[PDB]
């Protein structure tokens, strides 16, 4: 139509962290406290908040099918988060860089960039979330990432 | 014939960059634009330096004995300076852009914190080479860019502050209990984080303005070096933890004055904070007193420093050019200048050759003393530009000219705008000449076409010449 | 382990009991050392122990339990732990002047003033603190204030009236601070 | 040779083969020949003698000196490359040496590696003579204003004074300061509750005056008062009064300091100036005790003498300047 | 502006505007006055008189 | 210039120049400035910056305005509001020259600057000859031939020679050595002593110099006077400078010795 | 003590090689290759994407006499004492101990080979700087000439002599595994094949001999009449393609496939060939000469025509006037033999320029080329 129907105040500071959930279409926001605010365009308030790290976030990601949820923050943790109700980390493993940026492909492969340096970890994903124990595939950039996305088929 | 040499700079205090207390504290080191120029308070003199770079200083560090300085340009080029023989000794080229350069306490090496990394560098020897500096280490930690440096006293660890939100410790030497730790705590940029007179006990200060204690269960002697491995033990054959106290907040609830400049001085456990709305404070810090408070100017204040002594503190504002030293203990100015960039646009001298008569776009009249570098006196009752200045020949009296429609005449020996003239018809001024006896002032106009003579001791407008078309360029009487 | 015990007269003692909580919380967790009253010997007891950590700490704990007896304020005398490098000077008044009776009196009403103005406007200007008990007069500061005091409490003494004493000591004590 | 006056002011001699090619400081006060005996010399016009020569592998071909004075520029008989050689009286103090004429270099020095009546120099003694009238060179701003002192520091204060707390304590920490008007601060784990009679009572300045007196030599308590600035000398004149505890004795050695000064005719200024500030500290004070006015006899001897022989010499040349200028 | 010397010393204010003076610059009692002078003082009262009649008549007609 | 006989230009450049006017021709050109954090320094922008679109400066410009403080305006070329504020272009205001002579002053954007005239820059020796040496000078200062000492150092140009030579004379000889210098090497005595009573201990010994060296040729210099104003001016304000502070002080003492010395009376 | 009293020499302008060949050596964290040339008492390094200088080293008492580089450090050489430089700047490790003049170094591992002229050999630990073995050689019977140390071979190295017999050394159990009689003419080169068993063997009558060392067979040989084989080098991006050095200054470009001569590059350099090196995986050659100039070599034209993509130049014949040039003085003119003008800058060598050749009639020059 061209016409904008919400505008929203996050009254968080700088936003500079944003995803959406395909399956349930609202919006992820990430903080320094640590906390993801879940937004929709009728609510002047969040849907929800959820504490995920001790320190700053600065990359969120989930599937496509709305049910895993993959956050990194300045604390070099890497977590994975079940959003069907429970929102309990499922995964954790310690990163020796920075994951900057997160991914998700139909599949349900995450790759994490760290500065010049991406890896990609692979699960079955039946029913089950992506395996932090070894990456898939790695590769070595010629300069830091800045930005990551999966072509879709 | 014509042999003549730089002296100094003139008109300029303060541009961008960190202000620096000599060693003996007694004399203030300052950027300004291109070049740096030493306030010698002790002596009242300032002394621009020789040597000039191709563009603006942004880092300078100085050598713990007091013999040797860095100045760092924005783009990466780094000179190093003997400040005894004022001369350059050498010259370097970074790769990338540095945030800061500090010196080591005992004065054996020196960290430049630059994208972000941080590399530790050993001190210039005697020995000269073509290289001047020799690297050490690197270190790795942050996220996003490093802004600032301390050592510790007894130079076995330092801290780096960070724009991601997190304060690194890096160890000098590979110690084995602590290799490198890592603080959180803050939602905002660091700005400044400052060590203890003997301990590893830290501050960290945050861009919103948060203060964050932060403490250590091991003595600074408690450190140990790590048992020897690798291939050095083929030849011989032959952690600390960290918790917050206390966080205190600078500003009340619903303010947002952001934090820009901060300084310690360990002895005294003294902290003084400037703020971006002008103001700055002190502070005991262990038990956060504040002491008092000023504002000094509307703009933001950009870098702070303090003296070894701890009397004076140095402020400096970008917004217009400021440089201020403040003694707390006798709440009074010791030296307060400012200049803007690139108002200044005329120039007289007095007939003895002594002083120096200064006009800007800003509207400020003031006059320098070529000996000190010093201007002792301004006036203020322009409002706009002052287009033209000038001396009389026998007295002490300076006449201008401004976009006003004014001419006003001002006296040294009484500091008063005695002598007013304007014109009949609202006109605008751009030149001013005055005779050789002083009884005739004359001015010319933008539009008008038409020069203005006046009276100096009626104050009445003689005459109107006219005969020219277009603007004056300019206006002269034969000496 | 080694002590020192301080005597306390009796009109001192009820203070003692109503501020016995703050002067007992310092030493015990900063100075690390074991205090006892001994209701018998009307003294203070103050000992090293194994958690003492520092030697210094012995010698600040006496200034500061000594100063409150003198009738400092209690926080004015736990100054004396935080900063080494304020002193007190103990003097009678008559060392200055040999004065009997009645002119010993008088003495004692010039330097305390009609209200305590006087003694109060010195405390100002002077920048320390000052008690009059009797014939012996105490004063806390730092050495520079601590002669600044002295010689205008002397001065009052030996018969200079106070205006003259207020215009030099005003005068001289602008000119402490500036450092060069 | 001088191009203007065509006549020969300089020879050098002492090359041992042909001059290849020479050059000259910007300044123009050096001259640097090259020759084929593998020597660089480097000549002083204005003392005319050799100050510098070193020897080298190869033959140096041509010599040239940068415009700004910082390098110097050779090239050999057979190699490929331009060498640079620092002149190193830009970055450190160099004491010009004259060379003996007839002078072989020894010692060779690699292209690339980075590793007397004759002379030109005076020192100015402290005193030409006794008699004549000297003034010390101690920066302007520690004497000139002890005259205006009281109007100047109230204008350096804020127009709006600091926000103090109420909420603040009493005691904040102190810094002592730049030069110890005090002596002694304390007589490592000694007492800070003490009697009087224990800690210092005179200030040093003080204590210099009253040995002053017995020996008639002031020098150490000279010296005192010219590190202290003019905050500090206002300072120990108004502690000298008997009110601030200076004896009326003390007072009398620093009148005869005075005297004193003015008897070498040395340190002209600070006199003048000391004696000025002491004038007005204690003017009231001084016409009732009979021992300070005979010195004030003396000194007010002293200075009528002094300043009308200068005050003449200053005004007849002002005079005869004034008289050109018409 | 803040220095630690001071350039020019002055009073700030020019010495007649501490103390008014009179043209001739003395003051005259009654007493002493001769007969001229109360002639003088007279013409140039009556002759204040007359322009400020004038000035105020001529303010009138312009309002 | 003060003697007329060069002048100086100026405009939207780096570069002062001095041209000799009677010979049409340009002395020298000085660089006020070498920082590249100004616009319109150099005449070639660096190949290294331009892209296939260009060199993209408003992208740099919009990083300089980040500053703050204001907001730009369109079309404002100087000020806070200006558009081109972080990196003003060069530009030389104005020039000025002193009426002393021993310096000059210029207001550029980067600020004043001051040139003064200094000896190390140029060796300019007057009448040179084999003879004339230190050695030689030392050597008529040893016999006590302070005249021909003097003259001699006064041919060269470097004022520590004519300094050591004007300090070894004993007073009583000075007439003596006034009496013998000829015309032309007063303005050269005159020059030395007025450079020399700024940073000379011995003010007053300079004095009975300029003294003597004034009452005897006073009558003479009258006549070339006109050619003279930059030097006289010059010794003027130097000998004004020691003078008036010692106004300042010496009276203060007199006088108020004897109002003391008046009170010890009337008692 | 000092010679001088007001001079200090600096640094050199404007030389870019000399006699001692090049080096190519690949970085870890970064990945591209290097290539670090000798220049008097110094050496430059250079990345051979754009030939930008990268770093400058800093200068030793002597000429380097021999060069070497194993990744991590650089190793010079400059009379009987040789010197290990980290980050291509500065010396970490100083080796002492040789009475001769050393011609060849070879890194092994953490450990490092010298040869001196008299005929010693001595393996150095790098770190340490202790000696681990010393080796001697009748100079009359063995003067070794060339040393090479095989892939794939444990502590494995291969010494040729210029009597013309070859020696497999064993390192670690200090024993002679074989001798190789080899050919009466003399070893000047050798390279590894890019074969695990084969070697190049180059000798002072022209002939390059590829053979196997393990069961001792020549595959193949191949003939050059223009001197003794300088230096060697294999194609291996997938063309079977050797190069071989003549110190008349001509590469010879032979196929290892069909046993004969692809093509001749006549006057590659002026002077004589110091050292040529395929890049790996690249149809690139990089060559350097005594003429002052470092060049790039490209084989992608029709027929296999080399051509110049890249160089690095500076004057190949001894200079003969030098002036500054400008008041700013960043730059000097200067004039050679080699009738050329050319400016040189004194900051950065990125702003050095030449003004060409001395031409009448430069619209021929256009048509014909200089």
């Amino acid at each position: 139509v061209g016409k904008i129907v919400a505008a929203l105040n996050a009254r968080a500071g700088r936003l500079d962290v944003m995803s959406q959930n395909p399956y349930n279409a609202v919006i992820h926001l990430g903080h320094s406290n640590g906390t993801v605010s879940l937004w929709s365009p009728a609510m002047k308030e969040p849907l929800a908040k959820i504490l995920c790290h001790r320190g700053g976030v600065r990359a969120v990601a989930v599937d496509s099918t709305g049910t895993y949820m993959a956050t990194s923050g300045l604390d070099h943790q890497l977590k994975i988060f079940d959003l069907r109700g429970t929102y309990q980390p499922l995964s954790t493993r310690t990163l020796p860089h920075g994951a900057g940026h997160l991914a998700f492909s139909q599949r349900g492969l995450l790759v994490a960039g760290m500065g010049d340096v991406v890896n990609i970890w692979a699960g079955q994903g039946k029913a089950s979330p992506p395996s932090l124990e070894q990456p898939y595939l790695t590769h070595r950039l010629s300069g830091p990432v800045h930005g990551l996305q999966f072509c879709p088929f | 014939k014509f042999a003549y040499r730089f002296s100094n700079l003139l008109g300029t205090v303060y541009r961008r960059g960190n202000l620096n207390f000599t060693c003996d504290g007694n004399s203030v080191i300052s950027p300004v634009g291109n070049r740096v120029t030493v306030f010698d308070l002790k002596n009242n003199k300032s002394d621009t330096l020789p040597l000039a770079t191709r563009y603006n200083v942004k880092c300078v560090g100085l050598s713990p004995d007091g013999r040797l300085a860095i100045i760092v340009d924005e783009g990466g080029d780094a000179l190093l300076v003997s400040l005894v023989c004022r001369s350059v000794l050498h010259h370097f080229h970074f790769k990338g852009s540095v945030h800061s350069v500090s010196f080591s306490p005992d004065g054996r090496k020196f960290v430049v914190t630059k994208g972000n990394i941080a590399q530790m560098y050993h001190a210039p020897g005697k020995k000269r080479e073509f290289n001047a500096f020799v690297l050490d280490k690197t270190y790795f930690g942050p996220y996003d860019e490093t802004t600032c440096i301390d050592w510790t006293d007894d130079s076995r660890c330092f801290v780096v502050g960070s724009k991601d939100m997190s304060t690194w410790v890096f160890g000098a030497e590979r110690w084995d209990n602590l290799i490198y730790y890592a603080l959180g705590g803050h939602k905002d940029a660091i700005v400044a984080c400052f060590f203890e007179s003997n301990s590893l006990d830290l501050y960290s200060l945050s861009q919103d303005g948060v203060l964050c204690m932060w403490q250590c269960d091991t003595p600074p002697e408690g450190l140990r070096l790590k048992p020897p491995a690798g291939w050095k033990a083929d030849l011989l054959q032959r952690k600390v933890k960290y918790s917050r106290l206390a966080k205190y907040f600078f500003n009340k609830e619903g303010d947002f004055n952001n934090l820009t400049a901060a300084a310690f001085h360990k002895k005294s456990h003294l902290l003084v904070t400037g703020f971006a709305s002008g103001i700055f404070h002190l502070h005991e810090l262990p038990e956060f007193n504040l002491i008092h408070s000023l504002s000094i100017s509307d703009q933001s204040i950009a870098s702070v420093a303090i003296n070894s002594s701890g009397d004076w503190i140095a402020f400096g504002c970008s917004g217009l050019g400021q440089l201020l030293v403040w003694e707390w203990q006798s709440e009074s100015y010791v030296l307060k200048q400012q200049g803007h960039f690139n108002s200044m646009v005329a120039l007289a001298y007095s007939p003895d050759g002594q002083y120096i008569v200064t006009g800007g776009d800003d509207g400020k009249v003031k006059v320098w003393n070529t000996l000190s570098g010093f201007c002792f006196v301004t006036f203020t009752e322009h409002s706009s530009g002052v287009t033209g200045v000038t001396f009389t020949a026998t007295g002490y009296v300076v006449v201008t000219s401004s976009m006003d429609g004014t001419v006003r005449a001002f006296d040294l020996h009484r500091y008063r705008n005695f002598r007013t003239f304007t014109s009949p018809r609202p006109t605008q001024f751009s030149c001013v000449a005055v005779d050789a006896s002083g009884e005739i002032v004359s001015a010319g106009a933008q539009d008008s076409f038409e020069i203005f003579v006046w009276s100096m001791q009626t104050g009445r407008l003689l005459d109107v010449l006219s005969g020219h078309e277009g603007p004056i360029s300019g206006l002269c009487f034969n000496p | 382990e080694e002590t020192r015990k301080i005597p306390v007269p009796a009109n001192r003692y009820t203070p003692l009991k109503e501020n016995w909580m703050k002067i007992f919380t310092p030493i015990v967790e900063h100075l690390g050392l074991q205090i006892r009253f001994n209701l018998k010997s009307r003294n203070v007891e103050i000992r090293t122990c194994k958690e003492t950590k520092d030697v210094s700490a012995l010698t600040k704990a006496a200034d500061f339990v000594k100063a409150f007896i003198l009738g400092f304020q209690v926080e004015d005398a736990l100054a004396l732990i935080r900063l080494d490098d304020l002193f007190l000077e103990s003097f009678e008044i008559t060392d200055v002047k040999p004065l009997k009776g009645d002119h010993l009196s008088r003495a004692i009403g010039r330097i305390a003033g009609k209200g305590g103005k006087t003694k109060f406007t010195i405390e100002n200007v002077t920048r320390t603190r000052i008690v009059l008990a009797d014939v012996k007069v105490h004063i806390l500061g730092s050495f520079q204030n601590i002669k600044m005091a002295r010689t205008a409490i002397c001065n009052l003494i030996l018969g200079n009236p106070p205006s003259k004493v207020y215009g030099n000591i005003r005068a001289v004590a602008s000119r402490s601070a500036d450092r060069f | 040779l001088d191009i203007e006056t065509r006549k020969i002011v300089r020879e050098f001699s002492g090359h041992q083969g042909q001059i290849n090619d020479m050059a000259f400081s910007p300044d123009g006060r050096w001259l640097i020949s090259a020759a084929m005996d593998c020597s660089i010399r480097t000549w002083d016009l204005p003392s005319g003698c050799l100050i510098d020569c070193f020897l080298l592998d190869s033959a140096p071909l041509n010599v040239s000196m940068s415009p700004t004075g910082d390098f110097l520029a050779t090239s050999h008989v057979d190699h490929l490359g331009i060498y640079l050689w620092s002149n190193i009286s830009l970055y450190s103090v160099v004491s010009l040496r004259p060379l003996p004429a007839d002078y072989v270099p020894s010692i060779v020095m690699l292209p690339g590696t980075c590793q007397s009546d004759e002379l030109i120099e005076y020192d100015s003694p402290e005193q030409l003579n006794e008699q004549l009238v000297t003034l010390s060179l101690l920066p302007e701003s520690r004497w000139k204003n002890l005259l205006n002192l009281d109007v100047i520091k109230k204008k350096n204060k804020p127009k709006e004074p600091p926000k103090v707390p109420k909420s603040a304590p009493f005691f904040i920490p102190t810094i002592p300061g730049l030069v110890p008007r005090y002596a002694a601060p304390e007589q490592p784990q000694q007492s800070k509750v003490v009697n009087l009679g224990v800690l210092a009572q005179k200030s040093d300045f003080c204590l210099k005056l009253e040995e002053g007196l017995v020996n008639n030599k002031y020098d150490t308590a000279l010296n005192l008062l010219k590190e202290s600035g003019p905050s500090g000398i206002e300072t120990e004149l108004r502690s000298l009064s008997p009110d601030c505890g200076g004896s009326i004795e003390v007072m009398q050695s620093f009148l005869k300091m005075i005297g004193m000064m003015l008897d070498r005719k040395r340190d002209f200024e600070l006199a003048q100036a000391y004696l000025a500030l002491f004038l007005k500290l204690h003017l009231k004070m001084l016409p009732s005790e009979p021992v300070l006015l005979e010195e004030i006899t003396n000194l007010s001897s002293q200075v009528e003498e002094n300043w009308t022989h200068l005050q003449s010499l200053f005004n007849q040349s002002m005079c005869i300047l004034n008289y050109l200028k018409s | 502006e803040v220095a630690p010397v001071s350039v020019s010393d002055a009073a700030l204010l020019a010495p007649e505007e501490i103390k008014e003076k009179n043209k001739a610059g003395d003051i005259k009692t009654a007493a002493e006055k001769t007969a001229t002078d109360k002639k003088r003082e007279r013409r140039k009262k009556k002759y204040q008189k007359r322009m400020k009649i004038k000035e105020k008549e001529k303010r009138r007609k312009l309002l | 210039s003060a003697d007329g006989h060069s002048i100086l230009a100026g405009g939207m450049s780096k570069f002062v120049c001095i041209y000799h006017v009677r010979e049409q021709i340009l002395m020298k050109r000085f660089e006020i400035s070498c920082n590249l954090s100004l616009d319109a320094m150099e005449e070639f922008l660096n190949r290294r910056k331009m892209t296939e679109f260009g060199n993209l400066a408003l992208i740099d410009q919009d990083a300089g305005q980040e500053d703050g403080v204001a907001i730009p305006l369109p079309g404002v070329r100087k000020g806070d509001m200006s558009s081109r504020h972080f990196k003003p272009e060069i530009r030389v205001t104005s020039l000025r020259f002193s009426p002393t002579g021993r310096c000059w002053a210029a207001t550029t954007t980067e600020g004043l600057l001051i040139y003064s005239l200094d000896t190390r820059v140029l060796f300019d020796p007057f009448e040179l000859d084999t003879s004339v040496t230190p050695g030689r000078v030392r050597e008529a200062l040893r016999q006590q031939d302070f005249t021909r000492a003097i003259l001699m150092a006064l041919r060269l140009n470097e004022s520590k020679l004519v300094q050591e030579a004007l300090e070894a004379v004993p007073r009583g000889e000075i007439e003596v050595v006034t009496s013998s210098l000829p015309e032309l090497y007063v303005e050269k005595v005159l020059e030395f002593l007025a450079s020399s009573f700024e940073v000379s201990r011995h003010l007053e010994f300079y004095l009975l110099w300029t003294h003597k060296l004034l009452m005897l040729h006073g009558q003479k210099l009258k006549s070339r006077a006109g050619t003279l104003l930059p030097v006289i001016q010059f010794l003027q304000k130097s000998i004004q400078r020691h003078l008036d502070d010692l106004s300042k002080l010496c009276s203060w003492n007199h006088y108020n010795m004897q109002y003391a010395l008046a009170v010890s009376k009337q008692r | 003590r000092t010679a001088s009293a007001l001079f200090a020499g600096f640094r050199a302008l404007g030389l870019f090689s000399n006699d001692i060949p090049h080096v190519v050596r690949f970085s870890a964290l970064k990945r591209r290759f290097y290539v670090t040339t000798c220049v008097g008492k110094s050496f430059h390094t250079y990345d051979v994407q754009k030939l930008s200088l990268v770093a400058v080293s800093n200068s030793v008492p002597q000429d380097i006499c021999c060069m070497a580089a194993d990744g991590r450090l650089v190793f010079a050489a400059y009379g009987n004492v040789f010197s290990a430089f980290a980050r291509n700047k500065e010396i970490v490790h100083t080796f002492k101990g040789h009475k001769a003049e050393i011609h060849f170094l070879q890194p092994f591992g953490d450990h490092i080979i010298s040869v001196d002229t008299d005929g010693i050999l001595i393996i150095w630990h790098i770190y340490s700087e202790e000696e681990y073995l010393q080796l001697t050689f009748d100079k009359s019977v063995f003067k070794i000439s060339a040393i090479l140390h095989p892939s794939t071979y444990l502590n494995k190295i291969l010494l040729g002599s210029e009597q013309g017999s070859l020696q497999l050394w064993n390192v670690k159990s200090n024993k002679l595994l074989y001798t190789f009689p080899g050919w009466k003419v003399g070893v000047t080169a050798l390279q590894q094949a890019p074969a695990v068993d084969v070697v190049a063997i180059g000798l002072m009558s022209g002939q390059v001999i590829i053979h196997n060392i393990k069961f001792n067979e020549t595959l193949m040989k191949f003939r050059q009449d223009w001197g003794p084989i300088t230096s060697i080098s294999f194609r291996t991006d997938g063309h079977p393609v050797m190069a071989a050095g003549s110190p008349c200054g001509h590469i010879g470009l032979w196929d290892l496939e069909d046993k004969k001569l692809i093509n001749q590059m006549r006057n590659a350099h002026s002077t004589a060939i110091a050292g040529l090196t395929f890049l790996h995986r690249e149809p690139l050659l990089v060559t350097n000469g005594a003429d002052n100039a470092l060049r790039i070599w490209i084989f992608d034209g029709p027929t296999g025509e080399g051509r110049l993509l890249r160089f690095r130049m500076g004057h190949s014949a001894p200079l003969t006037n030098i002036r500054y040039y400008g008041q700013n003085g960043q730059q000097i003119l200067s004039a050679s033999q080699d009738g050329t003008l050319q400016s040189f800058s004194t900051v950065h060598e990125k702003f050095n320029k030449s003004l060409g050749h001395g031409l009448i009639n430069k619209k021929r020059v256009k048509r014909k080329g200089l």
